[PDB]
């Protein structure tokens, strides 16, 4: 962690990754993973202290000695992947960068079933509605959601009924329930929606929500899907595929609804 | 033109112990019977040992045990600069001992078992890196360089002490033998390679001309480029091949 590495002394901040690093190469294999790293190595030109750009190489020369002799597998975690140094993006420290992203639709319905596996809920969930409500929510967010809903209605349950009768007991507590209500006042109340940049999904807009424009929208699966599922085809002729479209128009008319429904086809984000 | 500068090529005799001759070129050197030859390749290890037993082959390429290809070379196509230096002195004796594959199985003692049935009246002229096969068995098994008692090598003699308390290793040798990046490492950087020769082929290769003439050398060199461009490569490279010292700051 982060925190945990430069929360102490500049010479035991580097001993404790040190440690971490000759533990995981005797523990091989091993991954080490590095949550926050931004906040263990930020931006070369950023880093203001001199014991901060001091464990940025220490990191540096310990993961380049992993690579040199070691079987570790390095992952690390940040906001995003600028906000951490250049040089650690560099060739042989980290090669692949993986954009964790934002849930979809679909995948904030497999964290809602996720976080309600071990939680009795009722049948007026609609879980695929409330993902379908659900935006801006990102995992941990929905992990919250949850929690909000289960602990709203333990309030209802606990806090109302078991007072003066006699000490809780494991039939009252496995006889809890969760309501569509207790997931709407989460929805409505007590969520803060940690997501305000560019959404990332495979859009819910088709063809059938479009009228018209059949024309407009045969040439637009043209010059989307063929490039991509006849890439044979194009590499056959002497022609590089379009990678840019122009859509002008009164406005009303769908392009937008184009968009959406183009990716949507190619089942692309 | 040098007359001890010919090529080395295939061997039949699987004991690297022996080199071979060419009587045309016997007549040329010294080449004595008895210990050994130094017969001089690359990176300064060479397969020094008892001699003379070719002839078989034709001349103008030496038969030298294919063993010393790994060592002391890498391919065909070589020369080796073959030139006597027999009567070594005799110290206590040469390491035994196995590294990779004598674990696999019974070990026992490591000598008396596979490798005592080959020190028989050809008690070892040898030099440190001379590697080769030798066992008393599947015939397959290196036999490696651990200690040194006496600094120069030596002919090996009964009533000595060995110790095969040593354990047989990874290639850690091999391993060595896999490195020193070279100009066939480098690509897309043509020109900037030939540029960095053309800077570091006087002051590298020819330290003691350079300092015969009072001229600047040039001292610096900044490789800018992206990152990932092998500027390290090309450095690494370029200090391997021609043979400086490479630190890597
Ligand atoms: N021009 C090149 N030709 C061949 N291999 C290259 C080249 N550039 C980089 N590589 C390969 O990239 C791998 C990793 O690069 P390496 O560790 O050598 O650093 P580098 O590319 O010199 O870095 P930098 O540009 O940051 O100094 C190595 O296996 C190396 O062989």
């Amino acid at each position: 962690n982060g925190p945990e590495i430069m929360s102490k002394l500049a010479g035991e901040s580097e001993s404790n990754l040190r440690k971490a690093f000759e533990e995981a190469e005797k523990n091989a294999p091993a991954i080490i993973f590095i949550d926050e790293l931004d906040a263990i190595a930020p931006k070369r030109e950023k880093t203001h202290g001199e014991v901060e750009r001091r464990i940025v190489s220490q990191l540096l020369t310990l993961m380049d000695g992993l690579k040199q002799r070691a079987h570790v597998i390095v992952m690390a975690a940040t906001n995003r992947p600028n906000s951490i140094d250049p040089a650690l993006r560099r060739f042989g420290r980290f090669d692949r960068e993986v954009d964790i992203g934002i849930p979809d639709a679909t995948g904030r319905l497999e964290i809602l079933q996720i976080h309600t596996k071990n939680m009795k809920l009722a049948d007026d969930v609609d879980l695929e509605q409330v993902a379908n409500e659900t935006h801006g929510h990102v995992g941990a967010d929905l992990a919250a959601l949850c929690s909000e809903a289960a602990l709203q209605a333990i309030r209802k349950k606990m806090d109302l009924i078991d007072l003066e009768d006699e000490t809780i007991d494991a039939e009252v507590m496995n006889s809890l329930a969760v309501t569509m209500d207790d997931f709407r006042w989460a929805l409505s109340q007590s969520n803060p929606s940690a997501l305000r940049e560019t959404v990332v999904e495979v859009p819910q807009v088709t063809w059938e929500d479009i009228g018209g424009l059949e024309d407009v929208k045969r040439e637009l699966q043209e010059l989307v899907q063929y490039p991509v599922e006849h890439p044979d085809k194009f590499l056959k002729f002497g022609m590089t595929p379009s990678k840019g479209v122009l859509f002008y128009g009164p406005p009303g008319c769908g392009k937008t609804l184009l968009a959406k429904a183009i990716a949507n086809e190619c089942q692309a984000n | 033109n040098r007359p001890n500068r010919l090529i080395v090529d295939e061997a039949i005799n699987e004991d690297n112990s022996v080199v071979s001759l060419s009587q045309p070129k016997m007549d040329e050197l010294q080449l004595f019977r008895g210990d050994t030859v130094l017969l001089k390749g690359k990176k300064r290890r060479e397969a020094v040992c008892i001699v003379l037993s070719d002839d078989t082959c034709s001349d103008e390429k030496i038969r030298m045990n294919r063993v010393v290809r790994n060592n002391l070379r890498v391919r065909l196509g070589d020369v080796i600069s073959i030139q006597p230096c027999p009567d070594v002195k005799y110290g206590k004796r040469i390491h035994v001992l196995p590294i990779d594959d004598t674990v696999e199985g019974i070990t026992g003692n490591l000598f008396e078992v596979y490798l005592k049935p080959y020190f028989l009246e050809a008690y070892r002229p040898i030099r440190k890196g001379d590697i080769f096969l030798v066992r008393g068995g599947m015939r397959a098994v290196e036999f490696k360089v651990v200690e040194t008692d006496p600094s120069p090598y030596c002919i090996v003699a009964p009533d000595t002490v060995i110790h095969c308390e040593g354990e047989p290793i990874k290639r850690e040798d091999e391993e060595e033998s896999l490195n020193e990046v070279g100009y066939d490492d480098i690509g897309g950087c043509r020109k900037q390679l030939a540029q960095i020769k053309e800077m570091v082929e006087l002051p590298l290769r020819h330290p003691a001309l350079f300092k015969a003439i009072g001229v600047k050398p040039p001292r610096g060199i900044l490789l800018y480029g992206p990152p990932g461009t092998g500027k390290t490569l090309i450095a690494r490279a370029v200090a391997n091949e021609t043979g400086a010292f490479f630190f890597l700051i």
